[PDB]
């Protein structure tokens, strides 16, 4: 029932949860509480693909089976600069060191 | 606050809910809206997190209970993050 | 032996249900409190086994020997079975620490030998070789069972 998301945009990333038939809408509520941003500000993506706001987010592709605890489901987020809302940008993570020669 | 932000060397913020947090010792007296760690990097601090969640979901939990899955290129520098975080 | 089977010769049906990613090494106590280990449950299977009323039981990885819970507990002990019903033994990984389950992993990739060559504190050095033991938590169990018989509770 539950999914479990990482909210990501530039270098800032939520770590948050929702049910799977919660709104696209409500998550981007819960932004708004935490980046201060209102929801006809915020644009949330899918691997490039902008979401409605009146679709669940188990209709979106986020369910038990994709979006785990210990391998949440990526959401993009872009906001709003002016009259054109920001290209979508989500700061990589750095890289690991090469791999021990003990491993 | 209902949520708090914890800041790798690398610049990355990343907003976990404060409960969650609180699963770290360190954190929790860090604690005393933001936490800078100058040792922690983006990679680690994500997995980090990624244990929150987990932890908070799983450890009351009559049912079976997933692997946490630790890269092996990642593992030296998470159990050393862990460490410092008593997670 | 104060962690130990008892001798009751009374057959209890039981049901060791593996639920976990691990290959599971059941483990019973004998009646002078030796551990002795049984065949290993792979991941994912469960096996209808007979044991009897009394006796104790407890579940680790059978590589690592990392302690898995057996109905949320530790130790489990077969009881009497309501009407032939046989009894569950439902064995699920623990909630580890994240310092407990990175140790895990480098343990399973490290050679004893080369924990000193890794770039790590001198007190994650001593945790790496402070490998999870059976006899340990046995004594450590054993110990808690003395301290029950001691205090009121």
């Amino acid at each position: 029932m539950d999914v479990f998301l990482m909210i990501r945009r530039h270098k800032t990333t939520i770590f948050t949860d929702a049910k799977e038939s919660s709104t696209v809408f409500e998550l981007k509520r819960i932004v708004e509480g935490i980046l201060k941003r209102p929801p006809d500000e915020q644009r949330l993506y899918k691997d490039d693909q902008l979401l409605d706001d009146g679709k669940t987010l188990g209709e979106c592709g986020f369910t038990s089976q994709t979006a785990r605890p210990q391998a949440p489901a990526t959401v993009g987020l872009a906001f709003r600069a002016d009259d054109t809302f920001e290209a979508l940008c989500i700061e990589p993570f750095s890289s690991p060191p090469e791999l021990p020669d003990v491993m | 606050m209902m949520y708090v932000k914890l800041i790798s060397s690398d610049g990355h913020e990343f907003i976990v809910k404060r409960e969650h947090a609180l699963t770290s010792g360190t954190i929790k007296a860090m604690l005393s809206n933001e936490v800078n760690f100058r040792e922690i990097p983006s990679h680690v601090l994500s997995k980090v997190c990624m244990y929150f969640t987990y932890k908070v979901r799983y450890t009351n939990s009559s049912t079976e209970i997933p692997e946490f899955p630790i890269a092996p290129e990642i593992a030296l520098e998470l159990l050393m993050a862990a460490n410092f975080l008593d997670c | 032996p104060v962690l130990r089977s008892v001798n009751s010769r009374e057959p209890s049906q039981v049901i060791f249900c593996n639920r976990s990613p691990r290959v599971v090494l059941p483990v019973w106590l004998n009646f002078d409190g030796e551990p002795q280990p049984y065949p290993t449950l792979p991941p994912g299977t469960g096996r209808r086994i007979h044991s009897y009323r009394g006796h104790l039981w407890l579940f680790r990885d059978a590589g690592t020997h990392d302690g898995l819970l057996v109905n949320q507990t530790e130790l489990f002990v077969p009881s009497l079975n309501v009407d032939g019903q046989p009894i569950f033994a439902n064995i699920t990984l623990p909630v580890y620490t994240l310092k407990e389950r990175c140790l895990q992993v480098v343990r399973s990739l490290v050679k004893p030998e080369n924990y000193r060559r890794l770039d790590i504190v001198r007190s994650l050095y001593e945790d790496l070789e402070d490998h999870p033991n059976v006899q340990k938590d046995l004594e450590r169990l054993t110990q808690e069972r003395i301290a029950h018989q001691r205090m009121g509770d």
